[PDB]
């Protein structure tokens, strides 16, 4: 009954702290809600490991992709904090000690989204609302617009620590653990994020350290589920949405004189795979010459398996990850190892991808 | 239990 | 689940010395009372509390407050939100004031938690902008993690709460909603989640306020969940009314004296003439020199009618509403006067007496 | 409406 003009998600899971503690959870939490977010019709873009730059590139990024009647949802998976009410966000390459000039002010995103007339507001914090001692600045945020469409479903409460386990390679964070569960139902979003908070409170090793926390002012019954109100094919539904599709782009199966494979883990985290297409005793396939930019090490590269490499979910697998800090097409050397005889030869074809995924954009 |  | 006891501390301002006045939170105390009560809660509602007897009120409540414990806060009146910190304005603030001159919902919300309540509700009912005068920094220690806490705000950060203008016993926005929804049977964040829906179809606040929830509250906690099995000692020392008295005049003539609570510190008498001598063809029974602290007008004192003293109280007697019954120093003591006429003298005569009700209501608690 |  009600209706969305457009749905699209933004999700950003910060883990690689060049400063600061380490997660492993984000990966998984945003991988899995991404899943349930496109089963919800939603249009979304996942983003692994970024930087101040990189996050606000992706937050302004976000916010022309929305419009009147747009539900705007933002998920959050690392390391924030809480100073006199406002939230903010942490990412990579924040120093230590840091301030708010550091990091990304969720409540300023939500004032850049009401400029939009978005006609729902979800904002998913992920993360510990612990205070900040360094930070003595105090902004004041000139007071949002009266839109009635805001929900905001903070992990934790206010001075509080949000938990991942470490346990399981798939374990997820204390929130998506409950969440996963009842974000595809039909309910209204608070409706939802209260069931959550129950099974929470039904957690043994979250009793008295989280607890679910959820700001609304949503009037209307406004749901995730909510279908979108147009066709995905009009002069308004493609120019909307030009530049998340571009962000989806792919390789195509690279043929090799040797076969090159191009899977998606994340918007910026491609995993690609050489395949084994009589007077050959053995053969190998390599894989080198990547940019300096995405930073990789060939202990982590040419794997056996995917799990070799950090993924989710016979070949040689490879994950190019931080694909955000591409500077101008993926170039690299696929080197051929051949025996026919006690020789042995080496052959090295230089295979150009393109810009993948986020580096499109 | 690992905080964020 | 069950509650331990439900208890409500309910607080109305209207009466702002240096700040524009308010009408609407008497209806939205009075209301709210009476549907806390069918829900077993054991209510204290108070009206204009300057500083001194709000810290008193709020103190004397998180005494009361207990493991398992249902608790309720309700404020309608001036309010400011620096910082995430919410301020309930005494009417006695100055202006310009500070959060000094104010009482803060943050810090009251600590002092909830020590006592280790199993449900804390706070229906503030106030406007959340900032005072910009207010430039101090407050450093405050972290709430602790008790997945309880409700938080009912009538407007959102840096808007206002709305009552109708000076228009007679109308509700405010948040009560003309609330009071359709409060006694049902659902979670209170449920009940307060269906209050934002209705609020959402008023034309009259359409941009301008939309109820704020805020919530921890895991288990499924509501309003009307039952009690099991010195609270209740001394709650009930607060609501103490003086009995029916008579007062037989040297004239012969009997006149009866009624009281009623309209809240805990305001109480209402109303005089009868019950006996009349033959020859006494005109009589009026007025009730004048009341005490100074109280500040009764006599322009408002001695009605017809209950209606026309601000009361929402239930034949031939005169109505005189006593507020600030809390403002107390004596015991409650006052002149029943009487202008009668003889059937054949010319002149009328004069006659007092002195009534002694002592410490009524709330002011029983001599503060 | 008056605000409070
Ligand atoms: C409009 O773009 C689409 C794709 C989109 C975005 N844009 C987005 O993430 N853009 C982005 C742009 N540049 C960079 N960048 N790399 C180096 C420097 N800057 C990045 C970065 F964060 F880091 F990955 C992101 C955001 N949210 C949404 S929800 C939706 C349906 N579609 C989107
Ligand atoms: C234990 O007290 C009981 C009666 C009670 C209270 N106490 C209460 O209102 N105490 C109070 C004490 N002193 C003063 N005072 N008078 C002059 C200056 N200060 C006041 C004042 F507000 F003004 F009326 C109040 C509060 N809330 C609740 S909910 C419940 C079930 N019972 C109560």
């Amino acid at each position: 009954q009600p209706l969305a003009k457009d749905k699209v998600a933004l999700l950003i899971g910060n883990m690689n702290y060049r400063e600061h503690p380490k997660l492993k959870a984000p990966l998984v939490d945003v991988y899995e809600l991404t899943n349930l977010l496109r089963q919800l019709d939603f249009k979304v873009v996942s983003l692994l490991d970024l930087t101040e730059y990189e996050m606000r590139n992706a937050v302004d990024e976000f916010l022309l992709l929305l419009d009147k009647g747009v539900y705007g949802l933002l998920y959050y998976a690392g390391h924030g904090y809480e100073n006199f009410g406002n939230s903010f966000m942490v990412p990579v390459d924040a120093p230590n000690p840091y301030r708010s000039e550091n990091c990304l002010c969720v409540q300023n995103i939500l004032k850049l989204m009401q400029e939009k007339e978005t006609g729902l507001n979800v904002f998913l914090l992920d993360m510990c609302r612990k205070r900040n001692d360094y930070d003595d600045t105090i902004p004041i945020l000139d007071a949002l617009k009266v839109t009635a469409n805001i929900v905001f479903g903070y992990a934790t409460c206010q001075g509080a620590e949000a938990f991942e386990i470490q346990h399981s390679g798939l374990a997820n964070g204390i929130f998506m653990k409950f969440l996963k569960d009842r974000l595809l139902e039909d309910k209204k979003i608070t409706v939802l994020l209260d069931e959550v908070a129950e099974d929470m409170g039904k957690c043994h090793l979250t009793k008295g350290k989280q607890a679910l926390e959820i700001r609304s002012s949503l009037s209307e019954k406004r749901a995730l589920t909510d279908p979108i109100q147009g066709t995905e094919y009009s002069a308004e539904s493609l120019v909307r949405n030009l530049q998340w599709a571009k962000a989806h782009e792919l390789p195509e199966s690279m043929c090799l004189k040797i076969q090159l494979g191009f899977a998606a883990e994340f918007s910026n985290v491609m995993i690609i795979y050489t395949s084994i297409v009589p007077e050959i005793i053995m053969c190998d396939a390599y894989v080198t010459d990547f940019p300096l930019d995405l930073d990789i090490d060939p202990k982590d590269a040419n794997k056996g398996t995917p799990e070799e490499t950090g993924s989710y979910l016979h070949c040689l697998y490879t994950r190019l990850s931080s694909l955000q800090k591409l500077k101008e097409h993926l170039v690299f050397t696929v080197c051929l190892s051949y025996q026919y005889l006690e020789d042995t030869v080496e052959d090295k074809q230089e295979v150009n991808v393109g810009k993948p995924l986020i580096a499109k954009l | 239990v690992r905080p964020r």
